């Protein structure tokens, strides 16, 4: 006898979706909504690549510690890459003010170019070759960082430093400067030759004045005394103007800058890879469309959102019990 | 089910129907075989694809950069900021799972109520001239040929035309 | 739709029925005229009302001041407050967007359901004293004045009452 | 209800059954009595208790330490904080309302659903040997004793043993 | 053959709605949860007016930048409005100490009241008329901000300043002062006469003591001087004593404070509008029950859930198609 | 003749439930998923009994202020409990550096023990046992802090400090030290003798120099004279050295310190209650499963979500209507 039969669709597919009120339904077609995929990469992001310091700090990488490679000029980068504990930081030991800020500043940047603003060959009353240090070795010679100049008597005199620079360029300039703490009256004397000592800067901003501490230190690098370095953004049109006495570790060279946005710093093992991303992960980027990720937390693009998950499977097609 | 179809009375899918998602059996006397109803089917597809593609694209994403910029003398403003972040994640990955699995619920719901309603307008059609078993499946009291069945699916099936010979045959069945 | 009823077998709304949402057109000896089912439609308002009241309601609001308060040598801070911002600015968009849709598609379900339980409401009042079309109409085989529709309506039908007439007329026009 | 059944033509519960949620009545020759349908019943209590573990069980908890650490010269950190504890709690108390809400709808038709599935479970098991009233209740046309509802509920019916019996009451009570 | 028919409602609307399956659904009524309107004013926040600052900053507001209209007394507010580049802050150049922590202070004040806590005709061994500044016009004459004084040295002489002031108000006393940074040893010794010199400020929980910084600055409105502005809280029945050799900038007006509750400084070109309102953007309030708006992020107030969204479209009626 | 009926469970309860369209349905059975109860009591944390300073505070019991009880060795602890206004902090008015800073880092301590750095008995040319204050009382009479030590001038000399310890121990060692601000020049010369004076130390990170500031301040119990305090932890292998003129208070007893993880001081005026749990809240633990609570906000451990609500019942049961 005839017969009409009304029916749906299965097949021997074994995806599986959970419901509110049922687990592990078979199910015809499913979609997962989760991103669990990386390429295990740094890219570049939207277009721009990464400043990837080696075995450099950011400190290491500004003032030139000698045994960080040589000056790659990147004009531009979308972030900034730094191994969790970079082998290159301060050579002789010390402190960067404010450096954490710093560090988000110079996250992001749209243009970065060293310029020559003071040469050294212009400190005439003062030694600017004898400032060397066994903990800045540059090839088993004794060398110091090489944006930066480290004074010191010269006869046995340190008249004062007033030096100005006037920014005639048309962005703003990070300028760097320091401060080198002793560890004791005698080598105070030794070094510069004024027993008390200061250095004033002042911009039209920064009024600042600098005083050495003498205090008996532990060795780092079996060295005692202590390097503080500091900063400012200098404007357009602008000036800044040093004093000082002694124990002043002088700008040669400083940065024109100009910042649109901004970013962080990742930290990261991995190496360069010759691509382009949306959204970078330390453990590699994410070519992502999906609206969430298990990847890692610490994300830098734009991202989908991070998840404690393994599995976001959409139900498409219909119960497959077979 | 919601609608007591799927895993109601029609109790099992067809392996046999491989070009849709909703459709019919038939044997008659020139054969048996499969045919997929192509709207029912198309416009299932249509709505999950669009259930799927909104739950992706309502999504909005923007940048951002993180992030562990905070000093050893910062850990309060750090610990705010892990706050955040926790907060975040269990917002996001409660939402999600949540979504998924009562969106999972609507969509083999939605099966269900297709699968459903394509049995009740072929039964709609035959009325008194086919006898329902009770399995999804209707056995005709009359002769219905390939044309037939097509004039089924299709939604042009001719009542009055098998009326009387129906009527027949159901008659002969009972006594 | 789910239950078939809408924009299934019912195809097409009424711009004569003004005074509900779910009702009855009839066509006797004594006219033509619709009549709106008061229950269906009054249930369905007090729903509704309630979902897009419950959306509103369950919002807690409370005072807060925002707010640009730090300077360029906390950049960092502010940074951390622009996520957070970014973050709920995106979390609130993708439920509110999500939460209309999902509801929306409910909402009309509800409708198809409410439509769909009228009609099997009056197929159960009627049987077979008359006869299913198979767009939501009724073809009667006895007669129904409008004391007799109003008594559909109001589920008051007497079936056997006319059960004999319509009996007759029945057997009748086949063959 | 969404199925018409729970508070539909089914217009009320039965203090009786209390073994269940859904279930059976009889009245025959050898007495009136309550049964319940261990199966269903069953069926919707792993579901739902699956539902409210699942809303408990997907929420991730972890360790978090609150909190006022910051002085009368950090007042812009403090009202950051503020917004962020005040964000997450609009969040939250938003989706859970909400969430309630939703399923708690879904869990009443949910059973809706099911009594309606039982309903014509039975009503396809007994065709015309039975008359349905339209209040959830099945008037026999032959004899059905004790063995013959639990052959009813069992999903075992005899429905061509009766089916001549019945016949001759509905086509002599039908007379 | 007469007839009953089941069916429903329908319009010549045109109001759409979106659907978790479909898209663009035609349908008889809608209703938009989402507020986009705001009045484009300046209002009061829950019966309470702003404390509108026109051209001028907070710290020019309370210094009484010359340049800074002198109002009539507003003694509570609810908030703070400033235009983003406010075109009168310190006329002499300078900083304020803890600034953004007393803007935040001062945002929402329950009452405020200027009162005289030094009189200037108190300085009768110092000149109290001659610390005067062309970067400070008040008519077309050299002047000086007005509720601090800049106390210089009388005839050849600056003997040391011991003062206190007992808060014998009912209310917290917000106290200002300052300290004037020279630009060399000279001006050091022209204005003030001794060449070492200090300023302490103590009450019962601040212990201050600050020291002038010679530097070499650039000129702002033609200065190299600046002058760094301090402030407490001086709580009812506690003191509080200044001493000073000089470079001191001393209080002559001080201010009756009451803090309720909290707020922010709002940024905005906009004028006051006469109104009240639970929500203020700074493109205008909100006259809001909606639970989303899409107006600005930055608001003050009871207010929806900001969102990126244009529309959010509730079906309340039924499908409408033709 | 015969009847078969469908139906479904009814009972007495009046369990009610709210729905998106329809509210107070009574249903058959219900569950609540909000937390409301707590059992009045502060527990212990995952097995860690927290820290509970009764009337003192973090200050008063680290340096060891006399009024406070005498130190029970807590070796252990997952979190600290303050009262809202402890009686006793500092005794002798002041300050102390970084202090938030420095509970948030003893909040939870994986070990803590008080160790003797320098002893008393070895400051030979200072006296170590007049430094004491009547702000300080003890067994009936003057005393000063118990960790620390005010030295002062022996005979009527002051001669430099120079003290150094290295930590041999294996964990970190937290080191506490103080500077004393006098009221004039005259009591300076009465403790101390040098009118000019300084504290320098220095740590392999650490360097600083400390100057008293004199100023005339408000008495405080019935004290001008001010005392700040300074800490840091120094590593294993590290050695602290102190230089100083007069105005220092001396380390004689540190702690070492492991810290593993991190959580936060809790402000309650309750006991101890001898129980356990995974999360705490100031009005009492919560013995929890369900996802969300109303108790409080300021809650430590692993909790439900905190939401302002006093119900959250779901459907269970089904329509109990009479
Ligand atoms: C020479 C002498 O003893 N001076 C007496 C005044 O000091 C005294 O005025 C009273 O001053 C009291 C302060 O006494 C203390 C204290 O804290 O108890 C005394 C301490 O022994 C001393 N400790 C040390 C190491 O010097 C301490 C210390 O100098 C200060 O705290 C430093 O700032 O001073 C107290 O403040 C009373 O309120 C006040 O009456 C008067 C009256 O006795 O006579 C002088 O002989
Ligand atoms: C940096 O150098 C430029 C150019 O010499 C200075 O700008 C000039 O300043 C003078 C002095 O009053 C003005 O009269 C000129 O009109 C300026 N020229 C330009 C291009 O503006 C600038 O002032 C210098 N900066 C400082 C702080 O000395
Ligand atoms: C500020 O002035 C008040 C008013 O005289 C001082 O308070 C009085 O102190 C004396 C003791 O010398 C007592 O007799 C009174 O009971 C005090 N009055 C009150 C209301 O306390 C107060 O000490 C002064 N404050 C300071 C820090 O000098
Ligand atoms: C602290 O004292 C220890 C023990 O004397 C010093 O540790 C040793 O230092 C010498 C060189 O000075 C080495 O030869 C040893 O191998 C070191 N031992 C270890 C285990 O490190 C330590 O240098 C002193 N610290 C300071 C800062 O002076
Ligand atoms: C009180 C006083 O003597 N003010 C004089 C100052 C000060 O010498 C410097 O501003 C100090 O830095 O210089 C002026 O050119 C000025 O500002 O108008 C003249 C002015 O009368
Ligand atoms: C709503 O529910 C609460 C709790 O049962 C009850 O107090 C109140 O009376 C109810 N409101 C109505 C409509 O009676």
């Amino acid at each position: 006898q005839d017969q009409i039969c009304i029916g749906y669709h299965a097949n021997n597919s074994t995806e599986q979706v959970d419901t509110i009120m049922e687990k592990n339904v078979t199910v015809t077609h499913a979609q997962d909504i989760l991103e669990k995929k990386h390429n295990g990469k740094l890219c570049d992001l939207d277009g721009v690549k990464p400043l990837i310091l080696r075995d450099c700090s950011v400190a290491g990488w500004l003032l030139g510690n000698p045994m960080c490679d040589e000056f790659i000029n990147v004009p531009e980068w979308s972030y900034i890459v730094e191994k969790a504990n970079p082998v290159n930081d301060l050579c002789y030991p010390g402190d960067f003010n404010d450096y954490e800020e710093l560090k988000h500043l110079l996250s992001r940047i749209n243009h970065f170019e060293k310029i020559q603003i003071i040469p050294k060959s212009s400190w005439s009353s003062h030694e600017a070759s004898l400032g060397v240090s066994s903990a800045c070795p540059y090839q088993g010679k004794s060398s110091f960082f090489r944006n930066v100049v480290w004074l010191i008597k010269k006869d046995s005199t340190y008249p004062t430093i007033k030096r100005s620079y006037n920014n005639t360029n048309q962005e703003d300039l990070l300028v760097l400067w320091g401060i080198h703490h002793p560890n004791d009256a005698a080598e105070q004397t030794k070094l510069y030759q004024n027993p008390t000592t200061y250095i004033s800067v002042g911009t039209s901003t920064l009024n600042q004045r600098l005083v050495p501490r003498i205090a008996t230190r532990s060795k780092v690098k079996g060295l005692s005394g202590r390097m503080e370095f500091f900063w400012t953004i200098l404007k357009p049109n602008d000036a800044i103007n040093f004093e000082s006495n002694g124990n002043f570790i002088a700008p040669e060279y400083a940065y024109k800058i100009v910042k649109k946005g901004d970013s962080t710093i990742m930290k990261s093992e991995l190496e360069y890879g010759n691509c382009n991303t949306k959204c970078q992960t330390p453990m590699g980027a994410i070519n992502s469309s999906m609206p969430f990720h298990n990847i890692h937390p610490l994300t830098i693009g734009e991202c989908p959102k991070y998840v404690k998950s393994n599995r976001l499977v959409l139900a498409i097609g219909l119960r497959n019990s077979p | 089910g919601l609608f007591g179809a799927i895993a109601g009375f029609i109790e099992g899918g067809w392996q046999g129907m491989v070009d849709g998602w909703y459709g019919y059996h038939h044997s008659n006397e020139q054969g048996s075989g499969y045919a997929a109803d192509k709207e029912s089917t198309q416009k299932a597809i249509d709505g999950v694809t669009n259930k799927v593609n909104s739950i992706i694209d309502k999504m909005n994403t923007q940048f951002e950069a993180v992030g562990r910029e905070f000093n050893n003398l910062e850990r309060r403003i750090e610990n705010l900021n892990k706050k955040m972040e926790d907060g975040f994640l269990d917002v996001w990955t409660y939402n999600a799972e949540l979504l998924v699995l009562m969106e999972n619920e609507r969509t083999l719901d939605f099966h269900d109520s297709n699968v459903k309603n394509l049995y009740d307008k072929v039964r709609l059609q035959l009325r008194d001239n086919a006898k329902e078993l009770g399995n999804g499946c209707f056995e005709f009291y009359h002769k219905c040929d390939n044309e037939c069945m097509e004039s089924v699916r299709n939604g042009t099936y001719d009542y009055p035309q098998y009326s009387e010979e129906a009527r027949l045959k159901r008659e002969e069945i009972s006594g």
